[PDB]
């Protein structure tokens, strides 16, 4: 039901090539971006309090007033992987971040779909490229368009009486 | 002379100049190739 | 004091010049009709 | 205590007991391919290699045998068709037998091995310390590697020592186990001579012969040594698992594409020959030949082989499987019994009319026909309320040439419908849906399955090598980074060189 | 025979185990569907 | 000791604004290249020999549907190399074949190589583990099964996706509609992983600031912290009680939380490429046959599962013929499924 | 609903198999001494 | 004989050649000109 | 540890663990066997994948 | 082509200013280094 | 059998989360 | 630092702005007549807007051979 939901959504509304979807995207991917690299940049920088035998995770002790890993070179090894200016070295700003990216692009997602409630929809580029003697120069926009008239023509197939769905 | 034109200034003269290209791509929307009509 | 010609030089310009050479031919085209 | 994904690290400093839990792993995969082969033969029907060949029951390890020349069972049938044949020991049978014998006497080897795992061969004769002399265990191994690669070209393949390999025309309907001369010319390289194959085992077991003794007699370098870290069992491990992943993509490519190893015979057709048309222009030149020669139009259509019109049938393209769709080809669309035979459509005008084939990509497809120019002169309509090209409109009429309906024409339009329906699959087949309860639903071959099974095992070994290449590199911070790491080591503009505390400014 | 002084104890915590039976059992409640068909 | 390979060697790896090390060599021009050529592309090469679409700038195209497109099905998976049978060193040909993507896609294929390379060389001169090269597995497993292993295993590159915007959405709605996507528990697993980790991302940055230990006056509380101090800026205990009492279970080890933000995100990519390894074959999850079964035999049953599949036979014969041109598909108006009046 | 026959012993080995796996190693690890 | 994607093909490999032998010709200039300061 | 038969006569081919020749040495001759062996798959690749097409070579079923 | 010129001509006039107007710094550099 | 496999594996999930929830190891702070 | 000029410093000094207020332009310029030229056309092998049909022709110029594709788009041409 959630895939049907999706599907009339993106037929009616043309949700993927609305910039609020778009955002809500950069806010999930990059979300999931910067957790792998959170993740991996903090267990890449561990301090060594454990042996070979035993979980790292070990290492650490609940509610130890010392930080378990070493932020300076980690740090010193993601400002070396980009550039020294584009990697955080202030914890606090670093994790403010990591909350403020993934929040901040779900509320775009959340404010398209309550926008296109409304039917201000995504962008239509249908038929926005045409030569010099008028034919239509199909784009990908074009082929998309193709994709929701399937959609649109097969949902609730025994619904539509006239040949406009207006909600 | 590394000091001499302020940044704030180069920033406010840059920042500009990216509002006047990206308004002149947005106003291309509307007109010529692209614009559907 | 400072180097001029750098490897950051180098990186800094790969990008920097054809983006300003590509800048100025989509500025072009948005006079381009039909 | 170690973590449960750690259980085996206790095998490191151990050669006896990883020698062991090698026999052990050795032992469940022979007695894997004998009971694979066991459960193949007591689920396998001889009886037709024609219509329900290997490929079209779900058969796996059958096709692997018969590649390398293992084609007949000790009841008396051979997958060829023949009867009254003795095979000698060498059956499928014998060959299932041998793993299940192997796998037995590999068990009891780990036992020996794990029991005895203390052995002075294992241990460094200056430090008493467990030691493997890995670079040199890998010329021993490559020579050994070389010489029955070598052997296995040398003979087996071409018939000098050995039955050779399997071998068919273009259009797979000749197949059989021969010998095969080795291609030395550029042809050798091309994947569908199987010259090619018999040459490349005997060159690549030659260079393996002269590497394998290369690397017996001449040490690594100091430099290789250290940056490769060659004391260390895991790097080989890495470096293995990355040869295995490369292998794993190329098995799954030439099964996929098709080559000399993977005949449409014992693995079913490609999607490719489906793509192209390739049957289906076989079969036309034949048919036109034959009218050419004079023949009637029944007696050139009963010219062509049950065998070439049932490659010419989406139901046996690879490409039209599902993930959960389990079992055999013949649990889809049935067991075929026979060729309908090829079915001509024709107008009121009796113009002929082709029926538009369903392309793989699509799990469903409409009727629609079309003269040879390709204009649309036909089809079934969704809507009926502005149809202007229904079978009835246009007196839509099918004639069969060859097979069980031979001479027979339809006019009854829900009849030549039901027709029109089964030609977007191509030629039309008469199935047995009873027998295993057929569903009507298409499945994939064991070409199929081979392919997906190795292109995501090979994804996952690549992860694999990259995760004990990881360990093997960074060894010394697998249990954490220097407690003691200096900031001017991570910090910028310390050193002139990241990392090289000689550099300091 | 002496003892193997490779042998090493094993541990899962009452957190893994219960890390671990949620996977199994939320793969199951997933792919179970794809299994009856 | 101090030859040429060591003086390369110290060069290569001199700390600088940029690092470039040996993995600097593979790494930055085939970046350079893969960013380039799809500038150079989507700025001013047309799509309309290999699929009958405008896709630049130049032509009129915006941001959103601009694309380098595959090149044409007839191409199959040709490498399409410049100096290739195919454009024969002519490099307008080559742009006009969808040579561009080809390039593109090799181009980036070695250089995301390289910047894993990259990964494991930087961290091994800063002395730290390698867990973010391994962390990187997961683009790479999901640009290899996508943009490689799915076009191989269909008729040609064609089928691939195209580097453009709309391309990729063109691409998510023929998945739909073909493979029926959505339904297949790997990509399933998927979202689980891209969700559950900008959940992890969300809550765990949250967290880390909504239990900070005051270490300054600031209202404005960035400026409390040091990089070299030796305590936790946020209470570990208190962050700990807050979730055991909201939702029930708590982290109380740190080392796991941040590895388990590796393993969530990462997993789930990887699944997603065991799913697309699977589309290339068209081995989908595409139906369930007992819902199948009885749908056909009982016309009263309607299920979302059958709603749904109703939608992909019309994505599949409405955009077919545009987005399949080589097929030459004519599709009479009356053989196209409509449900009623639409 | 005509599933398939397997997919209940399947879904059940799926279950058990690993289940009992970790059950093992847990009351094994409860156990030991310290 | 040479077909003209075997040309194609010593072209291909040519240009690799070249592309691989100035970049390394290059950075080995470099490194040697510009070496790093040690202690003795 | 337990001396055997076998181990015995299998003893010179587990001792010299550790054992390496100084410097680089044959490390130039692997690089242009590795360099070779590269031109090699890119050969086959490339034959394979029709981008190679030489004289009585007929990548198809029907040779 | 004529329209390759046309085109090149602002180019090759930049590059030239620039090397006037830093060849006073880039010799020293140079030499620096040499 | 399809149905009582699924809420089967369901009720398992839940009682998981009461133990994981209320037989939890217990936090203690350490150093 | 790793040593090279902070940027702020080098974008706020005369010298960069005397030879970048020369350098930018020329770019943007050179980059303008790359279009309006049309050369960008013939480099790239881009229809202008008078040349994606034929006149009368209302079928899409698709590539349909592997190795007579430079041929074909050149046939396609010549029809123009
Ligand atoms: C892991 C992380 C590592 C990081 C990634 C590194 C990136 C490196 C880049 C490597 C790129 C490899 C390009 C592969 C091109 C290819 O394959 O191109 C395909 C060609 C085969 O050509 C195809 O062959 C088909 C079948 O033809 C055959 O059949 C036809 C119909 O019967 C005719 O008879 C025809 O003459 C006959 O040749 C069609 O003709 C197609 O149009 C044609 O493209 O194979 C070939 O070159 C070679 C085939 C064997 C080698 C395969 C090894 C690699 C591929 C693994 C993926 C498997 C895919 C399975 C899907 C799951
Ligand atoms: C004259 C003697 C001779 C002859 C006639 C042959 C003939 C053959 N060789 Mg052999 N070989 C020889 C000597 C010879 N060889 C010698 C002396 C050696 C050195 C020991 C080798 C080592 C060798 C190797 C390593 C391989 C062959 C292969 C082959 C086959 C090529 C056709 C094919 O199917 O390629 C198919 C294989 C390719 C086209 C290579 C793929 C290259 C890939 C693309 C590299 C990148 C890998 C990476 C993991 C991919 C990731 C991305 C992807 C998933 C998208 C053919 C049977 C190939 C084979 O076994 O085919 C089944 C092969 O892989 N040979
Ligand atoms: C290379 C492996 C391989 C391949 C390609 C095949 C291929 C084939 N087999 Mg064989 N087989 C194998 C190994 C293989 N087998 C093994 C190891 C066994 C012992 C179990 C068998 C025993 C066997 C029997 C008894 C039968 C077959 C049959 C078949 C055919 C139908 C296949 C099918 O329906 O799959 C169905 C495939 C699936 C439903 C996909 C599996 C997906 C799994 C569940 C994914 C798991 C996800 C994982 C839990 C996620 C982890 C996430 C976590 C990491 C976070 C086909 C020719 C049938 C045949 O027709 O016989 C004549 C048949 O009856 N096979
Ligand atoms: C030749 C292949 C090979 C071999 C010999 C090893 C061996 C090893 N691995 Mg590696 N690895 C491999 C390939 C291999 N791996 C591949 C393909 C991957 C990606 C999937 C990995 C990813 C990996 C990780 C992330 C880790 C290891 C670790 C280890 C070590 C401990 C393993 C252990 O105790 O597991 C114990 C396993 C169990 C108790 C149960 C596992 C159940 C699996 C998930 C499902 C059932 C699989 C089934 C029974 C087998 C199917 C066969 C299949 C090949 C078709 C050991 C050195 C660990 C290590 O480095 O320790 C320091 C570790 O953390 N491996
Ligand atoms: C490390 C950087 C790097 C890498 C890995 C690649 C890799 C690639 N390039 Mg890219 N390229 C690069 C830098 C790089 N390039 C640079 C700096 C430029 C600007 C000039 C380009 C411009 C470029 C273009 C225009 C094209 C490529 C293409 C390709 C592909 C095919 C290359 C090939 O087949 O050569 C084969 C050559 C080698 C593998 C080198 C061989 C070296 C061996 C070891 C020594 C033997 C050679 C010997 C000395 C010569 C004797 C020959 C004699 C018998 C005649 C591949 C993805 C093509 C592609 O993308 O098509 C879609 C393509 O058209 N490149
Ligand atoms: C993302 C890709 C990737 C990454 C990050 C690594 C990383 C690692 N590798 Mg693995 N490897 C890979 C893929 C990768 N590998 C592939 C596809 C193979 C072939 C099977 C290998 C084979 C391999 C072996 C045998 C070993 C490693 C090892 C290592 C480690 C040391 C660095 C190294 O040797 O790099 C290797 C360098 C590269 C992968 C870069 C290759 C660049 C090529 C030459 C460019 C070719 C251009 C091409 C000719 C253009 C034509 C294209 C054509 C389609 C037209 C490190 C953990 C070593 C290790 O484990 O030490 C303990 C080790 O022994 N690698
Ligand atoms: C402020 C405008 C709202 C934009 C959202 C960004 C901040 C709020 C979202 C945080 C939610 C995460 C959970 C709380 C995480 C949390 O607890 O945060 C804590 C963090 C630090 O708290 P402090 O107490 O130090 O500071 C906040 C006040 O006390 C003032 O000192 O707060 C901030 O950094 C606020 C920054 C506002 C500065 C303006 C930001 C504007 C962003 C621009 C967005 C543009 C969108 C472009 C799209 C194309
Ligand atoms: C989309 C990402 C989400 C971020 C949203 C947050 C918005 C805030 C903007 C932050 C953006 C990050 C930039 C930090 C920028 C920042 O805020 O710091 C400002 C920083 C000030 O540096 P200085 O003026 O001190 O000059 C640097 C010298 O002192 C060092 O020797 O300037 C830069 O670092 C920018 C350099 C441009 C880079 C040109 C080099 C291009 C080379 C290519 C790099 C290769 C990468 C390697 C991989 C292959
Ligand atoms: C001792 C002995 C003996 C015997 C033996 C035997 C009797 C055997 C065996 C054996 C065997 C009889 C075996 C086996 C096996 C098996 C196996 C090893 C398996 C497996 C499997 C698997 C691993 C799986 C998987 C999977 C699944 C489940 C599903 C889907 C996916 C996959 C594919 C992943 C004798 C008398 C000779 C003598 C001497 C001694
Ligand atoms: C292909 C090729 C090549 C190469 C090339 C290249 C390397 C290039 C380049 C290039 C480039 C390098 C370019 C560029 C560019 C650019 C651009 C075009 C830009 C832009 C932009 C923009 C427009 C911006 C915007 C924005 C954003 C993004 C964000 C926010 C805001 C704004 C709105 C500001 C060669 C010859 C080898 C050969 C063959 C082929
Ligand atoms: C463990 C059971 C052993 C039974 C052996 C029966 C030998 S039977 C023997 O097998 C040969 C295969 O090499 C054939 O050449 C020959 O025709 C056949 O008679
Ligand atoms: C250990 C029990 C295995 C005994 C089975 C050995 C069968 S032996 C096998 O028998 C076939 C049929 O009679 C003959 O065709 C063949 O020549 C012979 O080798
Ligand atoms: C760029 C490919 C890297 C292959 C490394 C092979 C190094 S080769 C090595 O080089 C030394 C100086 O560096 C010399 O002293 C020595 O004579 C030479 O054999
Ligand atoms: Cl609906
Ligand atoms: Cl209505
Ligand atoms: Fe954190
Ligand atoms: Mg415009």
């Amino acid at each position: 039901g959630t895939f049907n939901f999706m599907i009339v959504f993106q037929a009616e509304h043309n949700i993927l090539m609305h910039p609020f979807h778009q955002l809500g995207v950069a806010g999930v991917f990059g979300g999931a971006l910067f957790c792998a690299m959170h993740g991996s940049l903090v267990t890449s920088s561990l301090i060594r309090e454990t042996t070979e035998t035993e979980s790292a995770n070990y290492g650490y002790k609940f509610g130890q007033e010392e930080e378990t890993y070493n932020i300076v070179a980690a740090h010193g090894y993601f400002g070396r992987l980009i550039f020294q200016y584009a990697s955080f070295n202030n914890s606090r700003s670093l994790h403010f971040f990591l909350a403020a990216w993934p929040v901040v692009g779900v509320w775009f997602a959340a404010l398209g779909i309550s926008t296109m409630a409304f039917n201000l929809n995504g962008f239509n580029f249908n038929h926005s490229v045409i030569d010099a003697k008028g034919n239509v120069i199909n784009t990908w926009a074009d082929i998309i368009n193709r994709a929701n008239l399937g959609m649109e023509v097969m949902h609730e197939r025994n619904a539509h009486n006239f040949p406009l769905d207006l909600a | 002379e590394g000091g001499r034109i302020p940044l704030w200034i180069v920033a406010t003269v840059a920042g500009m100049g990216v509002i006047v290209i990206v308004g002149l791509f947005f106003y291309g929307a509307y007109a010529g190739l692209g614009s559907s009509l | 004091s400072y180097p001029i010609f750098t490897v950051r030089w180098v990186a800094v310009h790969t990008l920097a010049v054809p983006t300003i050479f590509f800048l100025g031919a989509i500025a072009a085209m948005q006079f381009i009709q039909r | 205590g170690l973590p449960w994904y750690r259980v085996h690290t206790v095998l490191i400093n151990d050669p006896g007991r990883l020698i062991a839990a090698h026999l052990m792993h050795t032992a469940l995969v022979a007695g894997w391919a004998g009971s694979m082969a066991l459960y193949e033969l007591a689920t396998f029907d001889p009886s037709d290699p024609v219509l329900n060949p290997m490929w079209r029951q779900g058969m796996f390890v059958l096709p692997f045998m018969a590649r390398l020349g293992v084609t007949g069972s000790w009841s008396g049938w051979s997958i060829t068709g023949e009867t009254g044949i003795d095979p000698g020991f060498w059956s499928f049978e014998g060959v299932a037998l041998a793993h299940i014998v192997l796998s037995g006497l590999l068990f009891l080897a780990a036992c020996w091995h794990w029991v005895y795992w203390d052995l002075e061969l294992f241990r460094d004769p200056r430090t008493g310390e467990p030691a493997l002399d890995l670079p040199k265990m890998f010329g021993i191994h490559l020579f050994l590697a070389g010489l029955l690669c070598f052997g296995f070209g040398a003979f087996h393949l071409t018939g000098l020592f050995g039955p050779g390999m399997w071998v068919s025309d273009p259009y797979g309907l000749t197949g059989s186990v021969q010998p095969v001369a080795p291609e030395w010319g550029p042809d050798g390289f091309n994947p569908y001579n199987p010259g090619g194959v018999v040459a490349h085992h005997i060159a690549a077991g030659i260079v393996g012969i002269i590497a394998g003794l290369f690397h017996i007699l001449v040490r690594p370098p100091q430099r290789l040594y250290k940056a490769l870290r060659m004391g260390n069992i895991e790097t080989v491990l890495s470096s293995s698992i990355a040869a295995v992943f490369f292998a794993a993509f190329v098995v799954a490519g030439t099964m996929w594409y098709g080559s000399a190893t993977t005949p449409i015979e014992l693995f079913g057709p490609t999607r490719y020959q489906w793509d192209s048309s390739y049957f289906q222009q076989e079969i036309n030149r034949r048919v036109q030949a034959s009218l050419a020669s004079g023949a009637t139009l029944e007696e050139a259509w009963s010219a062509i082989p049950e065998k070439l019109a049932f490659y010419d049938y989406i139901g046996n393209n690879p490409a039209k499987g599902g993930l959960f769709r389990t079992g055999p080809m013949n649990k889809g669309d049935g067991i075929a019994q026979a060729w309908k035979g090829h079915a001509v459509f024709r107008n009121k005008e009796g113009e002929e009319l082709f029926v538009r084939r369903m392309p793989a990509f699509f799990e469903s497809f409409p009727v629609i026909l079309t003269d040879k120019n390709g204009v649309v002169k036909a089809d079934i309509p969704f809507r009926r309320a502005e149809s202007k090209y229904s079978f009835e409109q246009q007196g839509v009429t099918v004639s069969f040439y060859g097979g069980e309906l031979n001479g027979q024409t339809f006019t009854d339009p829900p009849t030549v419908k039901s027709y029109a329906r089964k030609a977007i699959f191509g030629e039309i087949f008469e199935f047995d849906t009873e027998t295993l309860n057929s569903d009507g639903i298409f499945r994939t071959s064991p070409r199929g399955w081979f392919t997906f099974a190795h292109a995501v095992f090979a994804l996952l070994f690549f992860f694999g090598h990259i995760w004990h290449g990881a360990r093997t590199l960074f060894r010394d911070v697998f249990s954490g980074i220097d407690p003691e790491l200096s900031p001017e080591q991570v910090e910028w503009g310390f050193y002139q060189k990241v990392g090289d505390v000689t550099t300091r400014k | 025979m002496e003892p193997n002084p490779n042998r090493q104890p094993v541990e899962l915590n009452r957190t893994s185990l219960y890390l671990g039976l949620l996977l199994i059992l939320v793969l199951a409640l997933l792919f179970s569907s794809y299994f009856f068909n | 000791e101090r030859g040429w390979f060591d003086i390369l060697d110290d060069w290569l790896k001199r700390d600088r604004f940029v690092f470039v090390g040996w993995s600097g060599i593979l790494l930055f021009p085939c970046a350079y290249l893969a960013l380039g050529g799809w500038l150079t592309g989507t700025t001013f090469v047309t799509s309309w020999y290999t699929h009958g679409l405008a896709s630049s700038y130049l032509e009129g195209c915006n941001f959103l549907t601009v694309a380098v497109s595959t090149p044409a099905n007839s191409m199959g998976h040709s490498l399409l190399l410049l100096w290739g049978p195919e454009a024969q060193g002519d490099f307008t040909r080559w742009c006009q074949l969808g040579g561009l993507w080809t390039f593109i896609a090799l181009h980036g294929a070695f250089g995301l190589i390289g910047f894993m390379l990259r990964q494991f060389e930087i961290a091994r001169l800063v002395g730290v583990r390698p867990y973010n090269a391994i962390a990187f597995s997961a683009p790479i497993a999901v640009f290899v099964s996508v943009f490689l292993i799915y076009p191989l295993g269909q008729s040609s590159w064609f089928f691939a996706p195209s580097f453009g915007v709309a391309a990729i959405f063109r691409f998510l709605l023929f998945f739909q509609g073909f493979h029926n996507w959505t339904l297949n528990p790997f990509h399933m697993m998927g979202v689980a992983g891209v969700l559950g980790g900008a959940l992890l991302c969300a809550i765990h940055g949250a967290t880390v600031e909504n239990t900070l230990f005051q270490d300054g006056e600031g209202a404005s509380t960035f400026r409390a912290f040091n990089p070299t101090q030796a305590e936790e800026t946020y209470s570990m205990v208190t962050a700990n009680r807050f979730w055991s009492q909201i939702f029930g279970i708590a982290f109380s080890n740190k080392r796991w939380l941040h590895f388990f933000m590796l393993f969530v995100p990462v997993t789930g990519l990887w699944m997603s490429a065991i799913g697309v390894v699977g589309l290339a074959l068209n081995l989908r999850s595409y139906d369930f046959i007992s819902q199948e079964i009885r749908a056909a035999e009982d016309p009263e049953f309607e299920t979302f599962y059958t709603k749904n599949l109703l939608l992909n036979e019309g994505i599949r014969a409405w955009m077919a013929p545009q987005d399949q041109p080589h097929e030459n598909f004519v599709f009479p108006e009356e053989v196209l499924p409509r449900g009623n009046a639409l | 609903m005509e599933v398939n026959q397997l997919g209940l012993i399947a879904t059940a080995l799926f279950v058990l198999v690993p289940s009992v796996f970790l059950i093992i190693l847990y009351v094994q690890t409860e156990s030991q001494q310290k | 004989t040479i077909t003209p994607s075997l040309k194609g093909f010593f072209i291909g490999l040519l240009s690799g050649a070249v592309v691989l032998g100035l970049t390394f010709a290059v950075l080995i200039a470099i490194s040697q000109i510009d070496k790093v300061q040690r202690s003795l | 540890a337990r001396r055997t038969w076998l181990g015995d006569i299998l003893r010179p081919l587990n001792s010299e663990y550790g054992k390496v020749a100084p410097g680089w040495g044959t490390t130039p001759l692997m690089a242009v066997f590795m360099g070779l062996f590269l031109v090699f798959l890119l050969i086959i690749l490339e034959i394979y994948n029709s981008t190679l097409i030489l004289d009585g070579v007929n990548v198809s079923w029907k040779a | 082509d004529w329209r390759v010129l046309v085109v090149l001509l602002p180019v090759l006039l930049a590059a030239g200013w620039a090397v006037r107007n830093i060849l006073p710094y880039a010799v020293k550099q140079v030499q620096k280094l040499l | 059998m399809e149905t009582i496999t699924y809420v089967f594996i369901f009720a398992c999930i839940i009682a998981l989360f009461f133990f994981a929830i209320f037989f939890r190891e217990p936090p203690r702070i350490t150093k | 630092t790793t040593g090279e000029r902070p940027f702020s410093d080098i974008i706020t000094s005369v010298r960069y702005w005397v030879i970048h207020s020369i350098t930018i332009p020329a770019l943007f310029i050179a980059g303008w007549l790359f279009v309006s030229t049309g050369l960008a056309y013939d480099v790239f092998g881009t229809p202008r807007p008078d040349s994606y049909y034929a006149q009368e022709q209302r079928s899409i110029p698709l590539v349909t051979d592997r190795f007579e594709a430079k041929q074909q788009v050149e046939t396609f041409l010549e029809q123009l």
